[PDB]
């Protein structure tokens, strides 16, 4: 959910 | 972009004392998922930031128990319960709630000692420099505390702001004082035309400036 | 055991290009974002953008659109920052930082970049002497117009004890200026010789300057 995350 | 404002800019402590540092944001740092992406870092001179506290109050692994974070919304605090020598350095907050991520300007944790007035010395341009067409007037302001100081140059009574270069030391290990060098660089032509050169030092220790001056013709 | 290791210091001229690396270990490189952060001397940290280490897609902050490129060598768990058409204002320490769950949790050690048009240039050394008093007297040397960093000022005097300050260099128009002060008892100068010896190993230059009234 954070915009910098790469994987769910 | 979100402005992160830290208070104070410099925090004097005695080793073994508690310290508290504040970070205030211009907007809420609550994200749409309910998290608050407010983190605290320590940076020592010439080194990279090291994470202390993440998402307001979670201690990062490896970080001593004496560091804790608190706060909510736009108002945040880092506390150190018992300050050690290894904890001196610059503390920064970060937010990543809003793009772009932004950082506070930093709070320097330094050693507390009694206040002291600067010893102020003024120097005319050297004959060597004047031969090369150049004329620097220099003012040393040595062994003062606290670090906050303002220096004003005047030429023939009129304030000069252009061509002033200032350099501040880090806190002295022997004294816990600070020192500053201020240089006003003119052309030889300019220097040899005007007469009176003054550096004025404003510091907490005096209600009126410490003023050092010379006359070129003398 | 997580570590980000950056490439070493760079000296470059305006208009040139530079590529800085950041090698990651201790975790799966493609799981987490890698961020670039600028720290200009005595300025606040500035986020430059990030690269998605799985897709390779870069995202640039608004002040870093145009001359900045983020790239990957996924096979080597390494990220790169390239800066093209270098400006004086690019002088700074650049950091890579992992992003995990909205936190910059591990940082590289930083890569110093200095941008200047200057070739190796020895300093001019100017004596700072009082000039028409108390129990002590302060003298100095102004060390001006040199490149690159590394100067030392060593004082010699007729004084058993002295107090020295060294003022950090500042970069202006591609050249450094620094200064140094010494304080000695007034009974030891000008009656005894005081000299500042200014070494700039990069130009193999030493200047010894005697301090005269």
């Amino acid at each position: 959910a954070h915009w910098m995350d790469q994987h769910f | 972009d979100v402005v992160m404002t830290q208070t104070p800019l410099s925090l004097p402590v005695s080793l073994g004392d508690q310290a508290s540092i504040s970070c205030r944001s211009s907007q809420s740092l609550v994200y749409s998922n309910g998290n608050t992406y407010l983190d605290w870092f320590l940076q020592k001179p010439g080194q990279s930031p090291k994470l202390l506290i993440y998402k307001v109050s979670n201690r990062f692994s490896g970080v001593p128990d004496r560091f804790s974070g608190s706060g909510s919304g736009t108002d945040f605090t880092l506390k150190i319960s018992r300050v050690e020598a290894e904890d001196l350095g610059v503390y920064f907050c970060s937010q990543t709630t809003h793009v772009p991520p932004t950082f506070g300007g930093g709070t320097k944790l330094e050693i507390k000692r009694t206040v002291a007035a600067p010893s102020v010395f003024i120097f005319p341009p050297s004959d060597e420099q004047l031969k090369s067409g150049t004329a620097s007037v220099v003012c040393l302001l040595n062994n003062f505390y606290p670090r906050e100081a303002k220096v004003q140059w005047k030429v023939d009574n009129a304030l000069q702001s252009g061509n002033s270069q200032e350099s501040v030391t880090e806190q002295d290990s022997k004294d816990s004082t600070y020192s500053l060098s201020s240089t006003l660089t003119l052309s030889k032509a300019d220097y040899e035309k005007h007469k009176v050169y003054a550096c004025e030092v404003t510091h907490q220790g005096l209600s009126s400036p410490v003023t050092k001056s010379f006359n070129r013709g003398e | 055991q997580i570590q980000l290791v950056q490439s070493g210091p760079e000296l470059k001229k305006p208009g040139e290009t530079v590529k800085i690396s950041c090698k990651a270990s201790g975790y799966t490189f493609t799981t987490y974002a890698l961020n670039w952060v600028k720290q200009a001397p005595g300025k606040g940290l500035k986020w430059m953008g990030w690269i998605n280490t799985y897709s390779g897609v870069p995202t640039y902050a608004d002040d870093f659109k145009g001359r900045f490129a983020f790239s990957l060598e996924t096979s080597a768990s390494t990220a790169y920052l390239q800066i093209n058409n270098l400006k004086n204002a690019d002088t700074a320490t650049y950091f890579c930082a992992r992003g995990m769950s909205g936190t910059f949790d591990y940082w590289g050690q930083g890569t110093s970049l200095t941008v200047s048009s200057a070739k190796t240039t020895p300093p001019s050394v100017y004596p700072l002497a009082p000039g028409c008093t108390g129990s002590s007297v302060t003298l100095g040397c102004l060390v001006k117009g040199y490149f690159p960093e590394s100067v030392t000022v060593t004082w010699n005097s007729g004084s058993l004890s002295s107090s020295v300050h060294t003022f950090p260099a500042l970069l202006q128009s591609g050249l450094y200026t620094m200064s140094s002060s010494v304080t000695v008892p007034s009974s030891t100068w000008p009656s005894q010789t005081v000299t500042c010896s200014v070494a700039h190993p990069a130009s193999s230059t030493t200047v010894d300057k005697k301090i005269e009234p």
